């Protein structure tokens, strides 16, 4: 999943 | 990964209105990670890292690591590399930093922040002589607020 | 004699913009650094540094956000370079062979 950096 | 070679027509044609751009290593690179901190970790940032250090070789850089660096720990670092002799006989430089980040600032993994602004100045025409007129590439791979993006529709 | 600005000849390509935050995938690791290196790759024999960060900014545009039942589902994200170049850069790789 995407997560934010 | 592979990195098509240009042809020697195509220098010829373009070396006049461009930076030069032959020395071997074209340069030094530093590819500094952050990955664990206090701050999430930052799942993927290994195959980020391990994925930047292969492209630059491939770019013919001599590359340079840091891993998991306080703020104090990027600052004098990154002056130690922008100091190094090598920069006079190269002809252009690549730093690239990947962490946690606000605008206008980069996360070390103490939760301390580093100014952009300051990271610039230590390669600037004043303080990094050696690069004067030498192109100078720089990465970040850094948040620049919690504002996430929904996107819109097109009309 | 010809003199310099104190700050020049320099390209910062930023993965977000300001305000904004930028996407990273466990797997695949920050959708920019994917798209930067597969656009370097392919077109540093031809193109040069500026214009390849605008087909990045093309590839960022055009990607969305994978986590069901979280605030980032079909999230966005776009990418900008800023240049104080004065020429083309070329990397001009492999050359002479």
């Amino acid at each position: 999943v995407d997560v934010a950096d | 990964m592979q990195v098509k070679p240009c042809t020697p027509e195509f220098y010829q044609t373009h070396f006049q209105l461009a930076y030069r751009l032959q020395s071997r290593p074209r340069g030094l690179a530093l590819v500094l990670s952050n990955v664990h901190f206090t701050l999430e970790f930052r799942s993927g940032g290994d195959v980020d890292h391990s994925t930047l250090v292969t492209l630059f070789k491939l770019l013919g850089y001599d590359v340079h690591v840091l891993c998991d660096q306080t703020a104090q720990e990027m600052q004098e670092k990154l002056q130690n590399f922008a100091q190094l002799p090598a920069h006079r006989v190269t002809d252009s430089c690549i730093v690239a930093l990947l962490s946690h980040g606000v605008e206008g600032a980069i996360y070390g993994v103490d939760g301390k922040l580093l100014q952009l602004q300051e990271v610039f100045q230590l390669f600037d025409n004043a303080n990094c002589p050696s690069l004067q007129n030498k192109p100078k590439m720089f990465f970040i791979q850094a948040c620049r607020g919690d504002e996430t993006d929904r996107g819109v529709d097109q009309q | 004699k010809m003199r310099l600005p104190t700050r020049s000849d320099m390209i910062c390509g930023y993965a977000c913009l300001k305000g904004t935050a930028a996407m990273r995938n466990a797997k695949r690791g920050s959708w920019y650094i994917e798209a930067l290196a597969q656009v370097f790759s392919e077109r540093a024999c031809d193109m040069h540094v500026a214009d390849m960060l605008v087909k990045v900014n093309a590839l960022i545009k055009d990607r969305e956000g994978y986590a069901p039942g979280t605030e980032f589902h079909r999230c966005k994200e776009m990418s900008e370079y800023c240049s104080t170049l004065c020429r083309h850069l070329y990397l001009f790789p492999g050359h002479p062979p």
